[PDB]
């Protein structure tokens, strides 16, 4: 799962039990204690307001667990834990399919294929957050031109194409700026980022659409985020964090444990290394590292293969903070994959603590609408069903 | 009031720009007053109303 | 209390340091008449022992030792304030109060606080009271009574 | 301990001298190991 839903405390009650919990916990606390000069386990245990950093000063009024930059690093730690007691007690399958919401996707890299240290994850996930922070322009008062909002299509006859068309005709017609910012679910759930008169339009528009709104219904607006990302305007700033991440991410790495098993944002299909694969990427993100790789295909000696997954992976982190993601197509990917490999009994397991009942369900509405078919089906959470996750019972 | 008024009078002449004072009534000699004070010096920075 | 102010770092996790002047008295030994400054602060070499002690101490406490020389007050030296002019005939140099907080302000210096991240400094602000050969017996003694 | 037992012999009037041999701590600060003897005993120069 994604940022947003993380709270106090979370994942705190697997530390004081767990051993592969506290080595996760305890190896990312030295680092950072050491390196930035503080702690991720205090943030979390305790909610502080105001926090100075080595070069950087972070104050929110409420708290700086809420805080991006923290955020980020709580929610990679608390899932990394959770499935290094998963991987302990050997219930991860060799087999598992893995994938990510946005900040979700480092965790999920790091877990199943361990494609960073922990200490390189949280330095990662740290500096993302503080990158995400100076991105946009604002105010004396810190205020945007911008926002983000979730949008419902459901309630009336709307479709992906019918909310795809009024966003695309209102974005043209005012001249203003709307974006259609996250693809979740089919008919369920979409973000939408630009010029907040756009995202005020856009609200307007679907309640003049839908004959039985009064109270401006399948529009929800975004509070705190004040960034128009996963839009157009957000390309520039991907160089500088293309070229962090190779410095934190090496050459030795698992080509298999990512391939097949990975699905990215940026590429809604399932990761694997290939010349048809490379081009899509190119396609959504042109690029310097990737089109020359495409050119000539004929690189093909051996020493190659590793050394063009590393970069591959590393384009499509990169470029993740621009590219919208795609949970729709994530979801729908998978069905595809499984109906040309068959059907038969599927377990979807979110981990990462309390963030696990979100994407589940954001899965299990899915599972209703389009997947009607009458599947087997098992969405388990690492908060809820823990007992489940464990086999426990 | 006397102590109070003195640094009130300290402050309003020395004081520059982004400059905060404050004045507390304290005692070195006591355990608890060190621990209090600084309980207070480092909790919040928030004012709840 | 550097003891408390280090918790709060550590608990709050702050890496700055905290600078602690230690108002050392001036040159221990050399002189008998003062009966309370110069015995008491003489412990605080042992005090920067405990720093250069405790490992994790460095992060969160730095140890700046200010000897404060003879420094004229009304209150407490009012009969200390006419020999001012007689100690000073020795060809050693006796502080005002703005003196003196001028001294320690410039401990506090971005120049003399990184030098106190590095290791423990120790700074007489003596005004050579140290090599004095005036004797205390008479010269204080006197001057009080 | 040693003033009370100089008001003894101040007050029975005697000019003996008590001889006060005083536990010193061998060489303090060139040693971090003993952890209590050379901290503790660098005060009896100030005592004398």
């Amino acid at each position: 799962p994604g940022q947003g839903i993380q709270h106090k405390g979370m994942g705190m009650e697997v530390r004081a039990r767990s051993k592969a919990a506290r080595k996760v916990w305890d190896s990312a606390d030295k680092f950072t204690r050491e390196t930035l000069g503080f702690s991720v386990l205090h943030v979390v245990r305790d909610n502080p307001t105001s926090l100075i950093a080595s070069g950087v000063h972070y104050h929110h009024p409420d708290g700086v667990l809420f805080l991006t930059q923290f955020t980020q690093v709580a929610m990679a730690t608390v899932a990394a834990a959770q499935v290094a007691e998963m991987r302990e007690q050997g219930a991860f399958v060799e087999g598992a399919i893995a994938c990510g919401h946005s900040v979700g996707e480092y965790t999920a890299l790091a877990c199943v294929s361990g494609v960073y240290e922990l200490e390189a994850l949280l330095e990662v996930v740290f500096h993302r957050g503080s990158k995400m922070h100076d991105i946009v322009p604002r105010d004396e008062l810190g205020r945007s031109n911008y926002r983000l909002a979730a949008i419902r299509p459901s309630q009336i006859d709307l479709d992906d194409a019918d909310v795809k068309d009024f966003v695309a005709e209102i974005s043209e017609r005012t001249g203003e700026f709307l974006e259609i910012v996250n693809f979740n679910l089919r008919g369920s759930q979409y973000a939408i980022a630009g010029t907040v008169a756009g995202l005020e339009a856009l609200e307007e528009e679907i309640e003049r659409r839908r004959q039985i709104t009064g109270g401006k219904r399948s529009f929800i607006l975004v509070p705190g985020i004040d960034v128009p990302f996963h839009s157009s305007v957000l390309r520039v700033g991907v160089a500088d964090f293309r070229r962090s991440l190779e410095r934190v991410m090496p050459r030795d790495k698992d080509p298999e444990l990512i391939i097949g098993r990975y699905i990215p944002n940026l590429v809604p299909r399932p990761f694997t290394l290939d010349r048809d694969f490379i081009q899509e990427i190119r396609d959504l993100v042109p690029a310097e590292p990737l089109d020359e790789v495409l050119a000539d295909y004929d690189t093909w000696r051996n020493e190659k293969p590793k050394e063009l997954c590393r970069k591959v992976v590393i384009e499509l982190l990169a470029w993740q903070f621009a590219s919208p993601v795609r949970w729709i197509e994530t979801q729908d990917l998978l069905f595809i994959e499984e109906a040309a490999g068959g059907l038969g009994v599927e377990r979807f397991v979110e981990i990462g603590v309390k963030s696990a009942p979100t994407v589940a369900g954001l899965a299990t509405n899915t599972l209703k609408l389009p997947e009607y078919s009458h599947s087997t089906v098992e969405v388990l959470n690492s908060e809820r069903d823990a007992a489940v996750l464990f086999a426990t019972d | 009031d006397d102590r109070l008024a003195f640094y009130k009078q300290l402050y309003r002449d020395h004081a520059r720009f982004d400059a905060t004072l404050w004045v507390v009534p304290a005692n070195m000699a006591s355990y608890s007053d060190i621990d209090k004070l600084v309980e207070w010096v480092g909790t919040e920075q928030t004012e709840s109303l | 209390l550097i003891s408390g102010l280090s918790k709060i770092g550590a608990e709050r996790d702050i890496a700055s340091r905290l600078h602690v002047v230690l108002p050392g008295s001036p040159n221990r030994g050399m002189f008998g008449g003062d009966g309370a400054y110069g015995e008491a602060k003489s412990a605080l070499d042992a005090l920067e022992n405990r720093w250069s002690a405790e490992k994790s101490w460095a992060e969160r406490v730095s140890l700046a030792h200010a000897l404060i020389g003879w420094t004229k007050g009304t209150g407490l030296m009012g009969q200390n304030d006419a020999i001012v002019s007689a100690v000073e005939e020795a060809g050693v140099t006796t502080y005002t109060t703005d003196e003196m907080a001028a001294m320690l302000l410039d401990l506090c210096t971005v120049e003399t606080k990184v030098a106190a991240a590095g290791a423990p400094v120790k700074v007489d602000l003596t005004g050579g009271l140290g090599d004095i050969k005036i004797d205390m017996a008479e010269l204080a003694a006197k001057a009080r009574e």
